[PDB]
């Protein structure tokens, strides 16, 4: 996070380089973010 | 029984204007044929021109003959002014849609439609 | 509770499963039937039986508002416990 | 009370005199006049009566009925004469609207009205297309809505929802085809009326 | 100016509705029976 | 917000306005993405007593419209003629 | 000769696909037959095996680009056939939402009216303030566009704490970003070499051609529905109703910006404004009673059961109404027979009149005339072929 | 516990522009030709 | 009747009576109609339903362990206005409003009963009486039901 | 009330005038518009780098459909149908029956979600929280099958999605 | 021979699904979402995928609204143009099976009756967002074609 | 004299009092040939009666306008020439005359 950024950019994920055996260095999705951390990548929460 | 008339005022008045109509129709299926590059004969389409001014023979109602005519000259115009595509013109033929069985023992086989 | 037919084919909570000739298994094959492993049935007979001391008991479903619609349960069998027909939750005059 | 919403007798009240007035200088073509509990006011004309009293709507000083905001129909298979056409127009000057209403078949015409209103020649296209109501005199009359060769009118309330064939993409003839309805799914009738009347005010007589 | 049809008034060949489902449906036409659950 | 104070006269500039009151992006000034909960009030109807529903019921209270004329003095409009407009006077011409 | 304009641009747009069957001599445009219909669906013949509520989603997709407006237009028609009253809040909610969708439709007319004439740029500019405007659209209803907000006897949810602020926040930059349009359009020599004198109609052409809407103010008739015929709480804020004096797509253009503007104007008073209470009518026979209420009253759920599957019942009746929908006068002609389901719904659509009126407007005018035509009457054909 | 709802601060919210503003820049005429003119014939000297 | 509660007390709740494998009961939703006791008392000549206790612990049943089967017992089940009776089998397949009827004639005896077939998405639901007053008035035997 | 947005008259003295074709010979207007785009080179663009950058969203976000659990793990869904006949796309099909201990349970749950118009009232009609409609929005397919939802891929989603189902309903209950 | 074949592959699956151009039917309201897609947040030409293109410069072609019968040979066409390699992107509930007016007599109850798809994108209308990952879907779908290993192996 | 009447195609006139007694008077004159009983007669006759009244009594053109509330004097001409218009169709349509014809028994019935 960094809130001194503008809204829509102030949070963000790096992707795992490997997810449920599959190689993700170069082939990430947005699928990959478990419901958790979903709530909060998109701003449906403050809390992480 | 009085009633308004659309065009025609009597039978005899609505069988000169549906002529006319088999006269333009009978005229364009060369035309067509080339515009719209269709692989039917021209005497196909006028067969089928045939049979389309055929199941229509019984009507003894003017007013009916004149929707009839009218709807016929407008699909006329869709064809001369080429707003129909290929696909539209095509759609008289049924080529892709199997024959259907008409006797009783067919029928009977392939389900419980009559 | 999810088991496997004879052909191993796992079978659905609803008790769903293709028959040996069935060639709609096709479907399935280079891929996989989806298939719940979490049995309501099972999980809900899990839970214990409430032990209260009434002829009538109220069920919401818990949560308040976020359950379902409150209704009352009598007890006064003893043969058998009153079960919510919304949650399935059992109760029993103690 | 702040559920109900309130009564404008004022409208009612003038509506009603126009109505009354409309009534007394178009008897030949006026057969029913009447207002609704929210104030529209509605003229029920001879078919006959379409241009004359369109004319005069738009063209008498205490009338002024200058825009046509829309004109449609409505099929009620009951009715011998099952479509109704309804004009409705706005007039400016005095902020107000009126809607005049006649009724046809499917073998009668009606006669165009764009020499009345310019709006009108599309709606009429309209008519025609979606309910097969002919315009007798209209300088541009085909269909406007369908497809073209499309058969049947859809807005009939006995033309089927989905239709009587459909379209799809043939690799054997190389172009779009019309071939019967199959649905893998039917369409759920529901039945939805409740068995209970809801509106006395209403009630038909036994 | 009205005329006169003697006829039987028939649409079918104006409607557009395929031939089969005209010659081989057969109508009811009935008041439906009430509900006996209500 | 991070551009330098000379990128900030120069687009102020080029624009000749001052940008940097009225960003087109968001900062802090947002509401926080989690809120206290409501608490929502009741319509008038919430009342224990004197609401019978039929003091209350718009529905029954609609009619069938009232018939001037059927087939079965001073000249009058459909409502007097409309007041002519104003011009603003907060801006009257652009 | 013969020409038939392209389906659509090059570029993306959203504003459906057009058949024009075009004459020309030299330059000169003879005439123009719009074929429309290829985004018919039938939508009418839907809406009468629907309930009246299964309906309201059905007017979000007729003018896609003003929402909120559509189910108002709809909302209205059905309480006035019911014969109840949304309560003021949710009136003022209505009316809030009215102007930002009128901002919605707004931005989008003019910059793809801009884009389609190659000044592509403003397009990019106003499309972040519309990202901004369909995030208070999923806030109140979750979905970004086909919100389902306003229906019969109110709205269906109440805003969430802190919306109103966040308005704010969007509404007091927004003016600037009028401005910076306008620095692009207004005054430049190639944007009126487009559209001055371009597409001209008279005050009493465009009356009996039954246009509506800037379409009428363009040539300086002074109507506005929101101010002769109010409805809602239109009647309880102050804007000023622009006016064009050419009658071309100029003055049209001048007319929208300037709508634009009052909108945030009106936009203001309604944040001051806004009062306390509940959101849709206090009726359990029309508006679903609250979650509390419906696991809690036997009254309360069984109005719940019958109103999300029978649904309410509509006196039988027939009413026309209209409001002043971006676009023009949007209405609907709504046939009731006394049961849960509409009998007959006709949809008056401002553009179907407008889109009539193509071949008029652009007689005597140049090929790429047409294009800005079309563009200052604002064409959805998601309304004109319902 | 008390109604708590979306509503605007008391005393309302601050004041909000909506009339055009397009500022006025550059010089007259007469100094864009003088100017114009005047690098015209430095440039001939 | 009114659109909301003003109800703000605990409600009463009554033990199940078993009567057969054909109607189901659900007596806490019995609203002391009789129409039942009356049914089966002038109708079917079975006197074996009635109310046991009073006043607002009055309970429609047998009061002891007793199966109402009769030849027309299942039609208790559509006189019943609420939920309190239902039929067995028929229990949690479909709702009035998706059912499609088709009017029809029962074979099950030689009266000919006008029956309704209930079906939905192809499939039988249920069979209820269509009201014929000169051969089953408004009710069927268990068998055509 | 009324404006005028074009009723200007122009100056006709000659400073006017020569203003006016300072304008058209040295396009000062064109100058004026290059200014502002300008402007926005040296301006912040507003795009985010997806997919490691999302769009804001609200717990109000009607996304992918979930059936939905008690604590216990007993489903919600009680058979009633109610959402089956909101729908205004005709999306859901139902059927039920008595389960093996007597229980009002479905044994055909679908959602044919390429008819469905994500609208939620299907979520607003259910009387026990059991069909919602999710958060997640990143479930597009390659084939049409993959979006026809029996049962048990609604119930998977439901066990997939509860985590943040729970949250966004625990957020929002109190507006419905 | 098989080393080289693999790296190659590599190369064009890179370039193909790097630089994607569309051709958008804008039938109805999912364009409106696909605009918000070439707008400002999400800049879909930062990915490659250009703004305007024209049918005959295009890859892939979106199915962006309902697809009526009217409409349908115009989009088959359409297609039918396209040079190779194409690729369809079918856009919303409309698109994908006939959506909300599934039981209309004037719409085709999905545009694959009428073209093969390649990715469904589920909505109505799908966020942009949604399109979004659809479209970045597609790449990783081209990534993993392998037209010269299979044809080396002919 | 106004420089436009602000609406487009709507062009000012120099003698507004002149023309409307022009148009009012061939007004009265096309209304003589229609029956004295005519409901159409008696109420155009009075509504125009008034309306020259007014215009023979306020000379200036701005009052004139607040009197006939019938905006700018230009719309005002433009409706006389439309009753006029309309005047003279009636002639031939007749409407004073008994109505046509009945409608069926229950067209005007609603709901079914
Ligand atoms: C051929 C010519 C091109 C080759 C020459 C390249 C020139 C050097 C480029 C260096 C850029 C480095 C950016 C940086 O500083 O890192 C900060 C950055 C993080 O900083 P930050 O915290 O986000 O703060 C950003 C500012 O707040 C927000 O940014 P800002 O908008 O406030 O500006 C920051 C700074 C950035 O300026 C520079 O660094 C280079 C200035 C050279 C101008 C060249 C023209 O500019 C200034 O401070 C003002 C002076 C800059 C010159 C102004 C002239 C404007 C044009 C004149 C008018 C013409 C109108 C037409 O770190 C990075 O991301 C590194 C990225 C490196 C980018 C690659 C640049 C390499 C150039 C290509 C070489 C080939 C490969
Ligand atoms: C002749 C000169 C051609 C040079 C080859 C250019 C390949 C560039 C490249 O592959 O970028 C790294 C790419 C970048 O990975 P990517 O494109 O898959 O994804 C990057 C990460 N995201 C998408 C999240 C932003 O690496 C590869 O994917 C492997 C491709 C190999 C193709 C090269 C064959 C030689
Ligand atoms: C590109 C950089 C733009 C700078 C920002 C805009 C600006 O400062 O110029 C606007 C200025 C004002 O002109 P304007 O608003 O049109 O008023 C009428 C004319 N006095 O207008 C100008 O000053 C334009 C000056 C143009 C100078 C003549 C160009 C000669 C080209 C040969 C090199
Ligand atoms: S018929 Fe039903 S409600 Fe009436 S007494 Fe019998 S069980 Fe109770
Ligand atoms: S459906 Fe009728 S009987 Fe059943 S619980 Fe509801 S009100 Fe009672
Ligand atoms: S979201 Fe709407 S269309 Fe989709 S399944 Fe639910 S009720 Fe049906
Ligand atoms: S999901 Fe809810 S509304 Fe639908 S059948 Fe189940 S309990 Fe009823
Ligand atoms: S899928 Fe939804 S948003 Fe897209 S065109 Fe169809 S109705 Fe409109
Ligand atoms: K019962
Ligand atoms: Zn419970």
């Amino acid at each position: 996070e960094d809130n001194k950024q503008f809204f829509g950019r102030h949070r963000w994920v790096i992707y795992t380089t490997e997810m449920n055996g599959k190689n993700t260095f170069w082939d990430v999705d947005g699928s990959m973010v478990p419901p958790e951390w979903h709530r909060w990548l998109h701003c449906m929460t403050d809390d992480p | 029984t009085s009633v308004k008339p659309i065009f025609s005022r009597d039978m005899n008045e609505a069988k000169r204007r549906v002529r006319e109509l088999y006269r333009a129709w009978y005229r364009e299926v060369p035309n067509t044929v080339h515009l719209f590059q269709l692989d039917i004969s021209v005497k196909q389409g006028r067969d089928k021109v045939r049979e389309m001014f055929k199941k229509n023979a019984h009507i003894t109602d003017p007013r009916v003959v004149d929707l009839l005519v009218i709807k016929g000259k407008m699909e006329l115009e869709e064809t001369i002014k080429v707003w129909k595509q290929r696909t539209h013109v095509m759609r008289f033929f049924h080529e892709t849609e199997a024959p259907r069985p008409k006797d009783f023992l067919s029928k009977f086989y392939v389900g419980h439609d009559p | 509770g999810v088991r496997t037919s004879p052909t191993g084919e796992k079978v659905t909570h609803t008790g769903q499963v293709y028959d040996d000739g069935d060639y709609r298994k096709v479907r399935f094959v280079g891929r996989q039937k989806e298939v719940n492993e979490n049995f309501a049935i099972d999980l809900i007979a899990e839970q214990p039986v409430s032990q209260v001391g009434s002829r009538v008991i109220s069920c919401d479903g818990g949560g308040g508002a976020l359950g379902h619609p409150r209704v009352y349960i009598n007890l006064d069998k003893e043969t058998k416990t009153g079960t919510c027909g919304y949650c399935g939750l059992q109760f029993r005059q103690q | 009370r702040p559920t109900v919403r309130p009564r404008n007798d004022v409208a009612h009240k003038q509506l009603s005199a126009f109505g009354e007035y409309v009534a007394e200088i178009l008897p030949k073509y006026v057969q029913q006049v009447q207002v609704s509990c929210f104030n529209e006011l509605e003229i029920c004309i001879h078919p006959d009566g379409v241009i004359p009293v369109l004319t005069f709507l738009r063209d008498h000083s205490n009338a002024q009925f200058k825009s046509l905001a829309d004109l449609t129909a409505v099929d009620i298979p009951t009715r011998q004469n099952r479509f109704e056409i309804v004009y409705n127009l706005l007039s400016l000057r005095f902020n107000s609207r009126i809607r005049v209403k006649t009724y046809t078949d499917e073998l009668t015409p009606i006669e165009s009205s764009v020499p009345v209103y310019k709006a009108a020649n599309w709606y009429e296209r309209e008519i025609w297309d979606m309910f097969g109501v002919f315009f007798a005199n209209h300088p541009d009359l085909r269909r406007i809505l369908t497809d073209y060769g499309f058969e049947g009118h859809p807005f009939r309330k006995d033309f089927p929802l989905s239709g009587y064939v459909e379209l799809r993409y043939d690799d054997e003839v190389k172009r779009v085809v019309a071939e019967p309805v199959e649905l893998a799914q039917e369409f759920r009738k529901f039945d939805l009326n409740s068995p209970w009347e809801a509106f006395p005010a209403y009630r038909q007589p036994p | 100016q009205l005329i006169t049809v003697d006829e039987k008034l028939d649409i079918t060949t104006i409607t557009g509705v395929p031939e089969e489902h005209i010659k081989t449906r057969k109508a009811r036409i009935f008041v439906p029976a009430r509900n006996n659950m209500q | 917000a991070s551009a330098t104070r000379f990128i900030q006269w120069l687009r102020n500039w080029a624009s000749g306005r001052d940008l940097q009151a009225k960003l087109q992006l968001r900062y802090q000034e947002i509401s926080k993405r989690t809120q206290p909960p409501p608490k929502l009030p009741v319509g008038p109807s919430h009342k224990l007593s004197n609401n019978y529903y039929c003091t209350r019921d718009g529905r029954r209270e609609a009619m069938p419209p009232s018939i001037v004329m059927s087939s079965q003095k001073k000249a009058v409009s459909p409502a007097p003629p409309i007041k002519r407009w104003e011009l603003s006077q907060d801006e009257p011409y652009l | 000769s013969n020409l038939t304009l392209n389906f659509g641009p090059q570029h993306p747009a959203a504003h459906g696909v057009l058949r024009l069957v075009m004459e020309l001599s030299g330059e000169m445009v003879r005439k123009c037959d719009p074929h429309i219909g290829l985004l018919h669906r039938g939508t009418e013949k839907l809406i009468e095996y629907k309930t009246y509520l299964q309906a309201l989603p059905y007017f979000d997709r007729l003018d896609y680009v003003s929402m909120m407006c559509n189910e108002q237009a709809y909302s209205l028609a059905v309480e006035k056939l019911l014969n109840i009253r949304p309560p003021p809040r949710a009136q003022w909610i209505r009316v809030l939402f009215g102007e930002i969708t009128r901002l919605l439709n707004h931005i989008m007319a003019v910059t793809t009216h801009a884009l389609d004439i190659g000044a592509m740029t403003p397009f990019f500019w106003m499309f972040e303030e519309r990202e901004k405007m369909f995030e208070f659209y999923e806030r109140v209803s979750g979905a970004r566009m086909h919100a389902a907000y306003v229906r019969p006897g109110g709205v269906h949810q109440d805003l969430p704490l802190g919306l109103m602020d966040d308005i704010y926040e969007f509404s007091k930059n927004f003016s600037l970003r009028i401005d910076e349009l306008e620095e692009m359009l207004t005054n430049n020599r190639i944007w009126r070499n487009r559209t001055v004198d371009i597409g001209i109609v008279t005050a009493e052409d465009a009356l009996n051609y039954g246009f509506s809407g800037v379409m009428l103010r363009g040539s300086g008739i002074q109507w506005d529905l929101r101010k002769t015929q109010p409805y809602d709480v239109y009647d309880q804020v102050e804007f000023d109703v622009p006016i064009g004096s050419r009658g071309d797509c100029y003055d049209r253009y001048l007319c929208r910006v300037e709508e634009m503007r009052q909108s945030i104007r009106i936009i203001s008073q309604c944040l001051n404004k806004m009062p306390p209470g509940e959101i849709k009518v206090d009726d359990a026979k029309v508006s679903p009673p609250k979650r509390a209420e419906m696991k809690t009253s036997m009254e309360s759920l069984i109005h719940h059961f019958k109103l999300y599957t029978e649904g309410y019942q509509v006196p039988p009746g027939a009413t026309y109404t209209a409001i002043e929908a971006p676009k023009g006068e949007f209405g609907v002609y709504l046939v009731s027979d006394g049961s849960s389901r509409p009998y007959r719904c006709k949809i008056k659509a401002p553009g179907f009149a407008h889109l009539a009126g193509l071949d008029k407007m652009s007689k005597g005018h140049m090929l790429a005339d047409v294009v800005a035509i079309i563009g200052t009457q604002d064409i959805v054909f998601g309304e004109v072929d319902r | 516990s008390k109604v708590k709802q979306d509503m605007p601060p008391v005393g309302g919210y601050g004041p909000i522009d909506y009339k055009r503003n397009l500022p006025r820049r550059g010089l007259s005429g007469y100094s864009m030709f003088a100017v114009g003119i005047g690098a015209l014939l430095f440039g001939y000297w | 009747g009114s659109d909301r509660s003003r109800f703000l007390e605990g409600k009463r709740a009554v033990e199940d009576k078993n009567i057969g494998p054909l109607v189901k009961t659900i007596m806490t939703r019995c609203i002391q109609c009789t129409r039942c006791i009356r049914f089966a008392s002038e109708i079917a000549g079975v006197d074996d339903l009635g109310t046991t206790g009073r006043g607002n612990d009055m309970q429609v049943g047998t009061y002891i362990e007793k199966m109402f089967m009769s030849e027309l017992s299942g039609n208790i089940i559509d006189i019943c206005p609420v939920g309190a009776l239902t039929s067995k089998p028929y229990a949690f397949t479909a709702r009035p409003w998706e059912t499609r009827k088709t009017e029809s004639i029962d074979v099950m005896d030689a009266v000919g009963s006008n029956i309704v077939v209930s079906t939905r998405t192809g499939e039988v639901m249920r069979i209820l009486p269509r009201m014929h007053e000169d051969i089953n008035e408004e009710w069927i035997s268990d068998k055509t039901r | 009330t009324y404006k005028y947005v074009n009723l200007r008259e122009p100056s006709m003295d000659m400073k006017s005038v020569t203003d006016r074709a300072a304008q058209t010979l040295l396009w000062t207007e064109l100058i004026r518009g290059l200014g502002m785009t300008l402007s926005y080179l040296f301006r912040e663009p507003a795009t985010i780098n997806y997919p490691f950058e999302k769009g804001p969203l609200s717990p109000r976000f009607r996304g992918e459909h979930a059936l939905r659990r008690y604590p216990s793990g007993e489903e919600r869904c009680i058979a009633c149908k109610l959402c089956e006949a909101v729908c205004p796309a005709q999306a859901i099909t139902i059927e039920a029956e008595p389960r093996a201990d007597g229980s009002r349970r479905t044994t055909r749950y679908d959602i044919d979600m390429t008819k469905c118009i994500y609208c939620g009232f299907c979520q607003e009609a259910c009387p026990v929280d059991a069909i919602v409609e999710g958060p997640n929005f990143e479930f597009s397919t390659e084939t049409h099958e993959e979006l026809l939802y029996n049962k048990e891929k609604l119930l998977n989603n439901g066990d997939k999605w509860e985590a943040e189902i729970a949250a966004n309903i625990q957020a929002d209950y109190l507006y419905r | 021979g098989e080393y080289v074949v693999a790296k190659l592959d590599d190369l064009i699956n890179w370039a193909r699904r790097s630089s994607l151009w569309p051709m958008t039917f804008g039938l109805a309201c999912c364009a409106v979402e696909m605009m918000h897609m070439a707008a400002p947040r999400y800049d879909m030409d930062r990915f490659g995928v250009v703004f305007r293109a024209s049918p005959r410069q295009s890859d892939v072609m979106i199915v962006a609204g309902t697809l009526t019968n009217k409409m349908a040979p115009a989009l088959r066409k359409v297609y039918d143009q396209m040079p190779e390699p194409r690729y369809v992107v079918s856009m919303g509930s409309c698109a994908n099976g006939g959506g909300y007016y599934h039981y209309s007599y004037s719409v085709v109850r999905g545009c694959d009756r009428i073209v093969p798809v390649d990715i469904y994108v589920p909505g109505c209308p799908p966020t942009a967002e949604a399109l979004l990952y659809g479209i970045l879907q597609l790449q990783k779908k081209i990534k993993r074609e392998k037209r010269l290993r299979i044809w080396y192996r002919r | 004299l106004k420089k436009t009447t602000g609406l487009v195609g709507l062009a000012v006139c120099e003698t507004p009092h002149e023309r409307l007694k022009i148009l009012y008077t061939k007004i009265l004159d096309v209304l003589g040939h229609i029956p004295k009983n005519a409901a159409y007669r008696k109420y155009t006759e009075q509504i125009t009666n008034e309306k020259l009244s007014m215009v023979k009594a306020e000379p200036d053109v701005k009052k004139l306008e607040e009197r006939l509330q019938g905006g700018q004097i230009e719309e005002v001409i433009l409706q006389a020439e439309n009753e006029l218009s309309l005047a003279r169709k009636m002639i031939q349509w007749k409407p004073w005359e008994p109505l046509v014809e009945e409608p069926p028994a229950s067209q005007w019935k609603w709901p079914i």
